[PDB]
């Protein structure tokens, strides 16, 4: 029944999707990233800022 | 067999043009797309190494004049 | 920044790890001395084995000492193997490129005014990872500075602000930059 | 995929200053701050790691 | 102050995020690809095109 039936009724046409697999969608892996942080910094205008 | 054995080395000495050596500069790492391999350090695991590193840092600080202060006062000693 | 492969001189025990090199070619002077050491050791040991008098090995070791001592003492300090610009004509053989190592007065070798002091022509401060100068840089920065012992990945005493500037010589070496962006392409179609 | 974070655990004291408009009713400012932790599961045993 | 405060107040709860970095977000990487070009070409119908 349910998902178990979908798992048990294994065929031939599905080997291309699940036989000798490389990935499990349900194993999260993330990369460690270089420490960085962002800041909004004001820059100023050289010359009049107008029309 | 002196003349011969020395020449055998001489013949071989000439021949091995080239120089094999250990990989230079820096070694490199490969990054999984995020499925199918074990991380280098367990995420729970990473914090402990942080903690392990501290052992060394604190031990250095057991001698004030040898490094950096601690959380109070100070301590003296020396070697020999 | 210019990089070269790894080598070493006959001290330690390197004379066995890349074994079976006898005579010099396209090798550094230290490697050439190592190859001569290999020649002498194998020759003398083989001669001692052929004629079991146990003294040809002694003479081989003695001449090893002679060659190594000559190389150690007779080296000429007049080397200016500094690579920059378009030409490096001093030598084409394998050699260690000159580096301006970090110093107490200039922890990061930023060539602020040290260039005008004594060097005049100052070799570039080579890569952060070349010769373990990262440890020396950290040691020089942490000279006379106290840490609060709440940061074992020390960023609290402002490591990040300090760094090596992109150029560490008197001149930006614009020729190398231009060759980087615009290759010579050797003999082109118009020629 | 983590793309940066602020480690508030080392911010001994944090304050957020709001300059308010002149026409607001008295009420609440509800402040949310999604953060990171590690789900720590071993030998049948769970729990969330700090 | 600024990003410096975020970077410098480095703790323990971030080791697993930035220690021994694996990825630098600031290094764009793209892969070189097979040379190709696309063209729209009209095809014709064999037989009447009608209701």
């Amino acid at each position: 029944p349910g998902a178990i039936s979908q798992l048990v009724s294994y065929g031939a046409q599905d080997v291309y999707l699940t036989g000798n697999p490389q990935i499990t969608f349900f194993k999260a892996v993330y990369r460690r990233y270089t420490n960085f942080a962002m800041e909004s910094i004001q820059q100023t205008f050289d010359g009049t800022t107008d029309f | 067999t002196i003349k011969l054995m020395i020449m055998l080395f001489s013949y071989f000495a000439a021949y091995q043009l080239g120089k094999m050596q250990e990989r230079p500069q820096s070694q490199w790492p490969k990054a999984k797309a995020g499925q199918n391999k074990y991380m280098v350090g367990d995420w729970a695991a990473w914090k402990p190494i942080y903690m392990g590193v501290l052992g060394v840092a604190v031990l250095l600080t057991l001698l004030g004049p040898g490094g950096v202060g601690g959380g109070m006062g100070g301590m003296f000693g020396g070697g020999g | 920044l210019y990089q070269d492969p790894v080598w070493f001189q006959d001290l330690s025990v390197i004379f066995k790890r890349p074994s079976e090199i006898i005579p010099t070619r396209d090798q550094s002077d230290s490697e050439r001395i190592n190859a001569m050491v290999r020649l002498v050791l194998y020759c003398s040991f083989a001669v001692a084995l052929i004629r079991q008098n146990y003294l040809y090995a002694i003479l081989g070791l003695a001449i090893i000492a002679i060659i190594s001592l000559a190389y150690a003492l007779g080296a000429k300090k007049t080397k200016s193997n500094e690579a920059y610009g378009n030409i490096r004509p001093y030598s084409v053989k394998r050699s260690k490129k000159s580096c301006s190592k970090s110093s107490a007065n200039n922890p990061f070798s930023n060539a602020t005014v040290g260039a005008l002091l004594d060097n005049e022509a100052r070799p570039p401060a080579c890569s952060y990872d070349d010769n373990d100068m990262a440890s020396t840089m950290r040691k020089n920065f942490n000279k006379g500075l106290f840490r609060n012992l709440d940061d074992v990945y020390e960023v609290e005493n402002s490591q990040r602000q300090f760094y090596t500037m992109p150029v560490t010589t008197a001149a930006p070496d614009l020729t190398a930059f231009g060759q980087f962006l615009y290759g010579s392409k050797g003999k082109t179609c118009k020629e | 995929q983590p793309n940066g974070s602020a480690n508030f655990t080392r911010y001994d004291s944090v304050q957020l200053q709001l300059t308010l408009n002149e026409n607001l009713a008295s009420g609440r400012v509800q402040i949310y701050a999604p953060n990171f932790n590690i789900l720590r599961i071993a030998a049948g045993m769970g729990g969330l790691a700090f």
